């Protein structure tokens, strides 16, 4: 014992648990969730079937109304309108819209993709060429619906719904220590270590860390990219928020007024999420430690301007990972392993099935012990099994899935960059 | 109840769930260490628990069993191993005998509601329920055994039952749980900024998990089997508040005696072998047979071996020497021939089972042990040890008593006679009294009175001068003023 | 060996309780269901 | 089944009724066996789609039968302990105190001082009780029945019924042979992750036939098979004494088996030390150095068969056999040797030396004696005497089932009394007994003397400090009724 | 002469059988093997009777 | 199954154990060609052996 100076080891980082996702404790593997989709057009399950309700699409304002009697001409690239008539178009976003023509004009003959057509139509709308319109059906038509008085081809529009579902499956993970007797004995003689228990700790720890890290990555993987579309400033850099570029800060200088610009965008992204999910404004953010340092140093309340030290929210990743609540509104977590600099926002409801992302544990941290008689060295390890999944409707773009059944597990096709509950923001310039 | 696990116990689950929620509602917060004084093992869970269903409970048990209760099981077996010996079991007998008194034409442990309650009707209902608990346990005949086991293993447990078809009147006979099979825990259902100090209803559940697949003792063909998670409300239990330096690994009073119990056993056996060994004669022959292979030398060795061997035994069934007729020669004539030229062949004797004692250490240790078993030194009038044991026993009774208070409130509350709030305010005093040995009680009281009489007698000549008779009754006879008036009034009646 | 086996991660087979090994399943637990909110 | 063993048909019906009652009970959600002592339970788990009871069957069959074998070893030992001194008396004294019986005294007797349907029943019950004792020949052999219960740890009897008119043709009991009956309990039920059911257990017993001769064990065999018989057919009772765990029931003398054997071993050791080497002891050597065995053997004989003595003790008459007179002044020995070397000589050996100081043997003997569950006053009244009285009472109380069982059996069959009534009555229908009245009277007298002494001292203060009513209830320990009665009796005597 | 059999089974399966049918089925495997062996013996005895 | 209903057991305390038996025979030669037992059930006793 030549003046032993004690010893060191690394600390274990904390986790965000499942604070921002579903937890679905399971008592069996492979559970299932189903859903009802209000639908109309006399066949709940069909190509082209239309959903009665959707966060991103307007309703068919003339479905029970005049559209019952007549079809409306569709808008299409290169066609010319007739003043006073009404044209129909289903937009990629904002859905069914009926537009009365105030003028006789053409629409972007050079348009190709629907996105280009939608853009010109939007311009014609702004221009006052095309105006939103709806009306009920002339009563003289309604009078004979269902073939009265010798009439024909006059059914009422019908509605119903389609129930379908998705299922999940649990994947697992296991690790062993495979250690030796002699090492454990020496450790007992050096620090008084058990050298099995420490390993048990390490293995269990690693498993838990991986799972939690996996959830965060799935959040990032499925989240839509923000500062885009409906939340985009047209002169911006598309998905990334800077401090070195006046476009994102409305010309700000003077950090006391500049930093608030981010808070503004955060609200916009949180609101759009509600627009995407139909449930509510995002209520949680996870972000790089650099982002949080900024948040904690700016007065996030409404005031003239203000700057100081980063004391507003815990900023460490050594005690916790939970920084605090932003404005008293969003739960702020720190992405202690962020690859660059950024921040994801999202919404999780009181209903465990209302989360977008779900974790559903079935088996966890089962210890295993024994020894191999060939050399009698010990073997120890741990096993976990759970499975994760995604919300039906998380994509939101589609009103319904193929074949009335799908995996509820994430995949590229199922959710990469699609999840209505979360949005990504890249951050630079801090 | 997230899942209806073991629906068999749903009524108990309801009771625990109710209590858990009521505890959460109450501000049982701002507490640094888990609010656990004594009893079952502690374990921590995450904020919002994140540690369910029962499979998580099994994680708790493994961690709490592998390095934990497995030791507890050894201790239970140890107490039995301790009691299996004499000079041990009798201490227990003395304790049990003093702890529960059984006498003819009198009562047994009984509920005594002599302090304020809502009404005599309620009191009568409580007294009937108490009686049924005893009836369920056949306590008046088997109470000694119930107590003995409690004391010896430092813990008693009984499974409670609800119908459940008409659960209102659901308590029926209690069932003792098999020792070593069940672990109890209290989980901290909370987490904050590194070190929660807030409310948790702590679960208060337990798991049974033994198997005869691995024996502590053979001849057993039944056990708990797999891991069965049952709510605390389901059971009745008690133990002494005796634990090790850490954890909740409960021990008994008799633990203190384990050391000397074995030191004595060890010395007793050592003494026996010390004296038994070498009691017979003992001799080694050395034969000078060289220049021969064993196949030849063996003949010469047998020549001597089958001639010099006194092929007899002592018949310990009947004190005789086998084939020794007549009973004893006046001499045993032996002979040997030598082959070399020197007196080397011979037979040595070994020293024999002589007596070197001074057999006193064993006595010292036995005395230390007897004392260690929690006994008076008056054993192999009224004195301090007897008074001390009366106190030891009332504490053992006081703790043991929960065995009745628990099923008593349980069935009273289940039926609805009293409410939970009332129970908590009422006790305080819902005490259960144990009978006291009338023989010795009379003797104690008689000596007290004799002293009181003698002091009164001494005071007598000064009563009309310095010590009023009221005062003498108050200080010498230790009477209250009401008692003094009562005696004066009764005397007036006697005189008429 | 008495392997229970697994699912093919094919939603059909999962729903039907079909596995690759010795034991088939009763079917998935119901975790609940979804209806959408009605616009205000 | 067809009840091939028609022998117990009426008993089978009694068990069926009790079994059915258990099936109708709400004793469910029970993980515990709900058992304390007696018959050996095991997991004969059935009436469920797993059939694990088959393992239970095979276990009992394949392993036949360490339960009863151990029981035999224990009982055989118990008898062998009783065979020695002190143990013999300890048992006798205990048995005698448990059942005291003398000229014109009271026998164990059913005391029906608690509420009953009718005094007519009280008399019927007492008359049946007397017949139970007559069946047991209690007044002649009650001591033997108890002794076996105490010593062998258990007592049991076969009940005998008609069977034509089984509720009428009720006959005396046949005391069964210890070591021949296995008592069992079968868990014939199962549920989710193991039984949590009533587990009626049947609690029947199995009789092993045996016909030992002079074998003193089942030397060649006992007698093949055993018969499974309904519990209603057997009267039994046992001590509250077991091994560390299980239904491994032991006798009262079991606790003493350790020191019992240590003492015997020590005592045998004392004797062997003391007798061994008592005679003179000496080996003659002969120098036959450098001789072949062919010659050495005779040269050895030239001393060995010539210097050999001729004396043995006559233990019938204390004489030295054929030695007259009794002793010479000297034993003349001589020897010639080939050289001036101590080779051809005689070397004597150690004799039967004294050792004890028989204090160790005593330490163990004393520990053992007390280990026999006896007072240290044996080889006025103290705490130990009171303790023994309680002990004896308890022993009699557990034993008591030996009367209560055949009593209810016969009373219930006659019906006389119903099962419901029996169950309500007991509770308490305690059988009291004659105790050694010599000592009881002495106890009562000493208590009274003390009460008198206290009153005597109190006397000067009765009219000022301690009233009569108080003195009588506190000092002389009289009841209120007793006090009034004593006053009334005096008023009569005074006239 | 001797007899012997093995269970050779999946732990994962046992975990699920408990969840699926309330069966851990390890006890069941033990019971099966035990049952089969004692059954095999019973028949063996009968056949030796038949053979002899 | 019929477990042992019609058979003996004589359980072991040693693997591969042994059993013995004794026959009463006549003519003063325990082992001989033509030797006969005193009491074989299928053969009458030699009434003349002890007689004429």
């Amino acid at each position: 014992g030549p003046a032993v100076m004690g010893m060191v080891r690394r600390a274990i980082p904390n986790l965000i648990a499942f604070d921002i996702c579903g937890v679905q404790p399971m008592n069996s593997p492979t559970g299932q969730v189903f859903a009802l989709r209000a639908v109309y057009g006399k066949d709940p399950v069909a190509a082209g079937a239309k959903e009665a309700f959707h966060p991103m699409y307007g309703p068919d304002a003339m479905f029970s109304g005049q559209g019952a009697a007549k079809k409306f001409p569709a808008l299409a690239a290169s066609t010319q309108t007739t003043v006073g008539d009404i044209y129909t178009h289903f937009f990629q976003e904002t859905g069914t819209v009926y537009l009365q023509a105030s003028v006789q004009v053409t629409i972007d003959a050079g348009a190709t993709d629907a996105a280009k057509l939608d853009a010109e139509i939007k311009k014609q709308m702004e221009a006052g060429a095309l105006v939103e319109i709806a009306e009920g059906m002339a009563t003289s038509i309604a009078e004979l619906q269902e073939g009265f008085n010798g009439s024909t081809d006059n059914p009422w529009n019908e509605m119903g719904f389609r129930i379908d579902k998705q299922v999940i499956e649990a994947k697992s993970r296991q690790l062993k220590a495979a250690y030796s007797i002699e090492l454990a004995q020496d450790l007992r003689a050096v620090h008084g270590m058990d050298a099995d228990a420490e390993l048990s700790g390490i293995l269990a720890t690693e498993i838990m860390l991986e799972i939690n890290r996996e959830v965060v990555d799935w959040i990032n993987y499925s989240a839509q990219v923000g500062k885009s579309g409906m939340t985009l400033t047209p002169g911006s850099k598309a998905g990334v928020f800077d401090f070195q570029d006046p476009i994102d800060i409305r010309g700000a200088r003077w950090a006391g007024e500049s930093f608030k610009a981010l808070l503004f965008q955060i609200d916009k992204e949180a609101v759009e999420i509600a627009r995407q999910t139909g449930r509510g404004e995002g209520n949680f953010i996870i972000a790089s430690r650099n982002v949080v340092n900024v948040l904690a140093s700016v007065d996030t309340g409404i005031s003239y301007a203000a700057q100081g030290l980063a004391t507003g929210f815990s900023t460490d990743t050594t005690k916790s990972v939970f920084a605090g609540v932003l404005g008293g509104k969003y739960r702020v977590y720190i992405d202690q392993y962020a690859k660059q600099d950024y921040f994801t926002v999202g919404y999780k409801g009181p209903n465990e099935m209302d989360a977008g992302i779900y974790y559903a544990p079935y088996v966890a941290l089962t210890p295993l012990r024994g020894s191999d008689p060939k050399n009698f060295q010990p073997v120890m390890g741990f096993k976990t099994r759970y499975g994760i999944g995604i919300n039906p409707f998380a994509e939101s773009a589609a009103q319904a899935p193929a074949s009335r059944i799908q995996s509820g597990m994430p995949s590229i096709l199922n959710s990469l960059g699609k999840n209505a509950y979360f949005r990504r923001v890249y951050v630079k310039g801090i | 109840m997230k899942f209806n696990v073991l629906s068999l116990f749903a009524p108990w689950a309801k009771m625990d769930e109710r209590n858990f929620k009521d505890q959460e509602k109450e501000d049982l917060v701002s507490i640094t260490a888990p609010k656990l004084d004594d009893g079952a093992r502690e374990f921590e869970v995450s904020s919002n628990e994140a540690a369910s269903p029962y499979n998580a409970a099994f994680q708790t048990i493994f961690g709490s069993y592998e390095p934990g209760m497995k030791t507890t099981r050894e201790l239970i077996d140890t107490y039995r191993n301790l009691m299996n010996n004499y000079e041990v079991d009798n201490a227990v007998s003395e304790i049990v005998s003093d702890a529960i008194v059984y006498e003819d034409d009198t009562e047994v442990v009984a509920l005594n509601l002599d302090k304020s309650k809502f009404s005599p009707k309620i009191k009568n209902m409580m007294l009937d329920e108490f009686s049924d608990v005893l009836n369920h346990l056949s306590f008046q005949r088997k109470g000694s055994d119930h107590f003995r086991r409690w004391y010896v293993d430092s813990r008693i447990f009984f499974h409670k039952i609800i119908d459940p078809k008409r659960p209102k009147e659901g308590i029926k006979e209690l069932r003792r749980l098999d020792p070593r099979q069940v672990q109890y825990v209290r989980e901290i259902i909370t987490e904050t900024e590194a070190g929660t100090k807030i409310v948790k209803g702590y679960k208060e559940y337990f798991i049974y998990d033994t198997a005869h697949e691995s024996y502590a003792c053979d001849g057993r063909m039944y056990e708990a089997g797999t891991k069965i998670k049952i709510p605390k409300a389901a059971v009745v239990y008690a133990h002494s508040g005796l634990v090790d330096c850490c954890g909740k690994n409960i021990i008994g009073y008799l633990h203190r005696a384990v050391k000397p119990a074995n030191q004595l056993k060890l010395l007793e056996d050592a003494v026996v072998i010390y004296r038994i060994t070498r009691a017979p004669d003992r001799r080694v022959w050395y034969v000078d047979t060289g220049n021969m292979p064993a196949r030849k030398a063996a003949e010469h060795m047998q020549h001597v071996m089958n001639t010099m061997k006194n092929r007899v035994v002592y018949d310990a069934s009947t004190g005789k020497i086998k084939n020794q007729q007549h009973n004893m020669s006046m001499t045993e004539d032996y002979w040997l021939q030598r082959r070399d030229g020197k007196a080397v062949t011979e037979v040595d004797t070994l020293p024999g089972a002589d007596n070197t004692g001074n057999m006193e250490d064993i006595r010292w240790f036995r005395q230390a042990l007897y004392m260690a078993l929690r006994v008076p030194l008056s054993r192999i009038s009224i004195t301090r040890d007897e008074l001390t044991f009366a106190k030891f026993i009332r504490e053992l009774q006081h703790k043991f008593e929960e065995v009745f208070l628990d099923p008593l409130k349980t069935n009273l509350l289940l039926k609805g006679i009293i409410t939970e709030d009332e129970w908590n305010d009422e006790i305080n005093n819902i005490k259960i009294e144990f009978h006291r040995d009338s023989y010795f009680a009379e003797l104690k009281e008689a000596e007290i009175l004799e002293r009181r009489i003698n002091m009164l007698t001494m005071a007598e000549p000064f009563i009309g001068k310095y010590i009023s008779h009221r005062t003498a009754m108050k200080d010498i006879l230790q009477m209250t003023d009401e008692e003094i008036e009562q005696e004066a009034k009764q005397i007036e009646e006697e005189s008429k | 060996a008495e392997i229970g086996g697994d699912h093919g991660y094919n939603a059909t087979n999962i729903a039907a309780g079909q596995t690759s090994g010795a034991v088939t399943q009763i079917g998935p637990a119901v975790m609940g269901m979804v209806r959408r909110a009605i616009p205000n």
